[PDB]
């Protein structure tokens, strides 16, 4: 009735097969008792890196163990306890006098690529989702605590930028939008996972678009829109020019994250945001050189 | 374990001196399951006609090489069923099985570390200074299947240190222990589809670790072919051929 | 289902009417074009006109199948057969039919 | 993009024009999210 | 299912080319329950003298013509018994059944939106410059029986999209394929009972977004006419006979 | 002509495959889209002016 | 019944003027027997892909007009994914589903005859007096999607009669009943598979046998689509693409 | 654990979906009692040829008839009774003097197709496939039987063909032979289905071979060969001239026949062996004409 190569086909097989399982692991692993092995045949230490799997050799083969009950936590290693750590992300300036957002206003492309610790750190994974806590820190570039109302706007890409602290914009009628004074706490929020994706890429092997791609457009090179989340806007409560100059710092903690993929870890100096290039006159080696090879 | 076979399609695959098989991540390629997929249109899976090992460009190993590396979805957009079907559907999938072969003699030695690099972005020296913020160009982002060497492998031409490279499924061609490197990689991406022109869901890159060297007298030609053969492949979104 | 303004050429004071339909008449029988547009529903373009893509600019992202009926307001004496096609991402502005 | 299959026929004293008008709306499978402002704002001065 | 007949009251409609029959917002009319009610007196309800069909003034379609419009409660209150009604009475309430009929020939051309649009409220140019506060007077906002034409059709002369009147019970007359369309519109406000004087409930517009066409020679008056029909009358708060 | 909507759906137009949809309709309900904060009214209270 | 819609991979077919379907020879298209085949490799069935519409050229029906003839795997070669899979593979097996059309109005007239005549063979005219053992060129025995024009339809370019034309599977188009032709041909040779290339299982013939008319005034365009979707589509032995 | 799609898929039936079943009929349908019938709905008479089907209307719809038990056989118009009758398929002449096989022997192409009316009926179905029966009528060119021994070879294709009354591959060693006399009855013999098709091809639409189909070797189209099953050759069996001139006629009798798709009857005059050409400018009609299409 129905061609047998169709029967026994396997096309179609939505399960994944995996070889391997994940174990509870909550403590390191114990050592038991070991004794001296006189013997042929079966030989722990000699391996073939060739194979491409790190070394299963044990302890209890290499010498002569006792037992030790290691009972140290695995905890502090989980993803949440490495990413749930408020950092740095961003940096807003609101000057009363100079060309870097003089009119009580700014919008800033969210983008946590711009400080280095916290971008090493996830850039150690190709994809990572979660939810994320905002924190907003508000003084003047002294550091001195001001009586004075801001507004912070949250802009999802295809709602419109303010283009003045007086913009129609600012009614948020249905963006999320904060207001606090600078000698209130720092603001704080919770924001989800908001990707059309599965997860946020830090790296992203391709073009947005297709087409000819030519030396002019090789700066969206590596962009990927489900990166880009929209613009956080920032300005002065009013319709007249703030009596103190600001400066706003955002801070990111991750939580419920999940992370696929790890890499090797930034090895050069960063220079730009939407990509990874180095500078070719400075390479310098991932860590300390010395004299020789025989000395310390 | 030292011999193997590889077959699918149409080709077969043998080897004498190999080093075992390495399954990417622990998982071996899939087709979509019916939870993770968005598209509504019924996909295309050719099976035979595009899941088969298909033979690009040699290299030649020198005793000054630097090293080579692939975009994937990429190197096969052109060539055979598969390259047709990349072309005429938006949607692409799959996993691929490759094989890297380079034989010497037992008078030759040095060792290339072939791994597998997920989303493999490539950045530039950026004018030596670093201050000129310049993009590598559609030849070098996507070199085809005449693949691309790199100017600075320390680094993977990235800024990332190849000495790290190893926590990506890899597998080392010493030429006093073996001849040719599998390694099979699943569909790794953050959609359950997507573009075979514009993105690369990974890089394969093969460097030599440990230069090459022999007497004078041996044989001076040692090549490197890649082989590789996509599995599960499905196609959606069907329209007319698009090149780029 | 509202008005799709596929036709969104005039802006002509007396001529704002006409961008809600467009015209279909007896040609040299070669497959020629008749009306393109995109179908992206928050896009500025034909979508703008209606009811799905004014609540689609109110939410950030949209997912599924969308559906455009045309309707032939001819003669009851007309008659002839079209080729309305959806060439999906990637895909160039096809060139003929 | 719509193409003529065959053509538009019409015999003697029936009009050489006529219109297509075009309905769209979305499918059962349509869902929106992440709520946001529309790019426009009708208002250019205070409304009085 | 394109034949059909409307009896109700002593007058009947007939029709070979519908196209089914819309009822707004999937609800019949019905009497006001005993628990959405406040005014306690016990109200008339006339039946079959009020609820039957009234056919209003006919309007000649022509190749420019823009669309015209008439608001419900108020273009039945100086006709027949429901005007009595709705004039000695000051709360009225009723649901409608309307049908706009328009006949052409297998040689015309053209389609007719045919829409209800509920508290139709009618704004004006504002001077053209827009700094002038205006407004629409009474023999636009209540035109009676005779209807009132759209200035401004692609904004209803209330700056509001037409494109999007269809989310409104509507139906189309394309000559082609019908002469007639059928809604049936049950009482819709935010109170049980109100004046049939001050307040129109809704509005019909009958608005050519396709333009009538056809060659000379083909009879050039084509009319379309208004008949409807108001359903489950209720009056109460007697008095003495009001105008306005 | 009728009034209605379309009833085609996506499997009779082309051939389909099967897809467990489980997008939430969630934030499209009358509370997600109206219940957002939005200027409504603005008083001033100078100290010199008209 | 006289209503029908056709749809098959991502297109569909409408039509309101039709006149039943036929079934050639009254057998669906299938798949190759497991007994019936000879070719040991797993063949592609590429589905959704390759079996859907393809809408090939349009000609003009004049009333003067001798007829028009297809052969078919060929009309398809050089087509979209079908195109490719008949290329890259020897050997190629299929149906095919045929709907051609042409519309008028309810003024004009004429009769074409549309049939399939499996191995359809061209025959020449021999140098007129027939003493010339001349034969029929590349461009006419295959003369891809443009089709070809009959020179003496009477005898169908091969020395039979089309009178009997009608023992094969066909439909006619008769302007005053309907505006199209659906045939399904299942596959038909004396081998389970076969060249796509330098074979054309059957060709289709359109032939007006009433000639086209009308009065000067009403449109003197007649077009006549060709629209045709591969079924149950397989292929075997893959190689590099071959054109011829 | 596998796809939808997939599980549902129908490809792969190789089960021929059958809308007809062939029925017994071994006499001509019968004749049922019919009567008056004025009614309104049904209507026998009116059918749509447009659908591309025969009428289905019978004698009893259209007049009122009698019962008429028809036990008139089918029998004679089966394939067999139609096909199995030997015609004329191939004619050989050894002469002595002359030509055209002067040298005592021949190499004839089998190839039933050089005769019109075996020609014609074989044509009226794409495909056969058969087992025959060959006989060999041999005598002088009056008609007069001499007493001379033959020798007839079947050289399929790939064996040796003659070139001579002395070749070497008179020895058949494996090819079939057969010897006889003039004065014995024709020699007659069964051939199976040897094809290595299913059937042969009365008509192939295309080119044996790939490449370029040129000018000069468009002599090729519609050459398939399937149908190309060898030589037949005859000779004296001798090493001198024969005494007389020969004539070999060869007849074929099918048996065990199958056919498939009917095609339209030869209309025009046959002019060459491998294809259907016509004279173009004698294109005669059908049949025969008359003056008046309102007079017989
Ligand atoms: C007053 C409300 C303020 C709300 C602010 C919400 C911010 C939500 C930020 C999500 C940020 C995701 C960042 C993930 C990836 C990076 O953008 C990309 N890797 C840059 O290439
Ligand atoms: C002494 C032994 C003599 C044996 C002769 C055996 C003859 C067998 C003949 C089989 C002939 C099959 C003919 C079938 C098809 C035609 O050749 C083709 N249609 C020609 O194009
Ligand atoms: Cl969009
Ligand atoms: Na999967
Ligand atoms: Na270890
Ligand atoms: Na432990
Ligand atoms: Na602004
Ligand atoms: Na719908
Ligand atoms: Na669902
Ligand atoms: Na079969
Ligand atoms: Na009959
Ligand atoms: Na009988
Ligand atoms: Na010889």
């Amino acid at each position: 009735d129905r061609v047998a190569d169709v029967i026994e086909s396997s096309i179609g097989d939505s399960v994944s097969r995996a070889l391997t399982q994940a174990l509870p692991a909550p403590t390191g692993q114990n050592t038991q008792v070991s004794s001296h092995r006189l013997d042929t045949g079966e030989v722990p230490a000699l391996q073939a890196a060739e194979i491409g799997a790190s070394s299963n050799t044990s302890d209890e083969s290499m010498i002569e163990t006792r037992c030790v009950l290691n009972s140290h936590s695995t905890a502090e290693t989980t993803l949440d306890s490495f990413f749930s750590r408020a950092g740095l992300v961003g940096e807003i300036d609101l000057p009363l006098e100079g060309t870097t957002n003089p009119n009580g206003y700014a919008n800033w492309d969210i983008d946590i690529t711009g400080y280095a610790q916290m971008r090493r750190k996830v850039e150690l994974f190709t994809y990572m989702r979660f939810d994320a806590e905002f924190t907003f820190v508000a003084c003047t570039p002294t550091g001195q605590v001001v009586p004075q109302l801001l507004q912070y706007m949250f802009v999802p890409p295809g709602a419109p930028k303010p283009e003045s602290r007086e913009s129609l914009a600012w009614q948020t009628a249905t963006n999320p939008s904060v207001f606090v004074k600078l000698t209130d706490p720092p603001a704080q929020v919770s924001v989800p996972f908001m990707s059309p994706a599965s997860a946020y890429q830090w790296f992203y092997d391709g073009y947005p678009t297709f087409g000819e791609h030519k030396q002019e457009k090789d700066l969206e090179y590596g962009a990927c829109p489900n990166n880009m989340m929209g613009t956080f806007s920032v300005r002065n409560v009013g319709s007249s020019k703030s009596k103190y100059p600001l400066v706003v710092r955002i801070y990111m903690r991750m939580k419920h994250v999940r992370a696929w993929i790890p890499r090797p870890m930034r090895n050069q100096n960063y220079l730009f945001k939407a990509n990874p290039n180095y500078a070719g006159n400075s390479i310098k080696p991932t860590g300390t050189s010395r004299t020789a090879i025989t000395t310390l | 374990d030292r011999v193997a076979q590889l077959t699918i399609g149409n080709s077969t695959i043998t080897t004498q001196e190999a080093a075992n098989i390495i399954v990417g991540y622990g998982e071996w390629p899939s087709y979509c399951s019916d939870d993770d997929a968005t598209a509504v249109d019924k996909p295309t899976r050719p099976d035979v006609s595009v899941n088969r090992f298909y033979t690009l460009d040699t290299k030649l190993w020198e005793k000054s090489s630097k090293g080579w590396y692939w975009k994937f979805p990429d190197v096969l957009t052109e060539t055979g069923v598969f390259g047709q079907n990349a072309q005429f559907h938006y949607l692409y999938r799959s996993g691929f099985c490759i094989h890297v072969q380079c034989n010497a003699s037992k008078f030759h030695q040095g060792a290339l570390l072939v791994a597998i690099l997920p989303e493999y972005v490539i950045g530039t020296v950026a004018g030596g200074t670093g201050t000129e913020d310049s993009h590598p160009p559609y030849k070098q982002t996507q070199p085809g299947a005449d693949g691309f060497e790199l100017q600075h492998p320390y680094v993977l031409d990235a800024g990332i240190p190849i000495s790290q490279l190893t926590v990506c499924p890899h597998q080392w061609i010493n030429l006093r222990t073996n001849n040719c490197a599998t390694i099979i990689v699943p569909y790794m991406n953050t959609l359950p589809f997507d573009s075979a022109l514009n993105h690369c869901n990974f890089g394969l890159l093969v460097v030599p670790i440990s230069p090459l060297d022999f007497d004078q007298g041996a044989t001076p030609v040692i090549p490197i072919t890649i082989t590789l053969a996509p599995m599960c492949s499905e196609f959606a979104g069907l329209r007319q051929a698009v090149t780029q | 289902e509202t008005i799709l303004e596929v036709n969104n050429v005039p802006t002509n004071a007396t001529s704002l009417m006409e961008r809600l339909r467009f015209p279909v008449s007896a040609q040299a029988g070669k497959g020629e074009l008749c009306a393109v547009f995109r179908a992206d529903p928050g896009r500025d373009g034909p979508w703008q006109s209606t009811m799905l893509g004014q609540l689609c600019g109110y939410y950030t992202q949209w997912s599924g199948s969308l559906e455009v009926t045309f309707m032939f307001t001819g003669s009851f004496m007309a008659t002839g057969k079209m080729l309305i096609a959806y060439t999906p991402p990637g895909g160039p502005l096809p060139k003929d039919r | 993009s719509i193409w003529y299959q065959t053509n538009y026929v019409v015999p003697i004293g029936a009009p050489n024009t006529a219109y297509i008008i075009a309905l769209a709306a979305a499918q059962k499978n349509f869902t929106m999210k992440l709520c946001k402002d529309t790019s426009h704002i009708l208002q250019t001065a205070s409304i009085q």
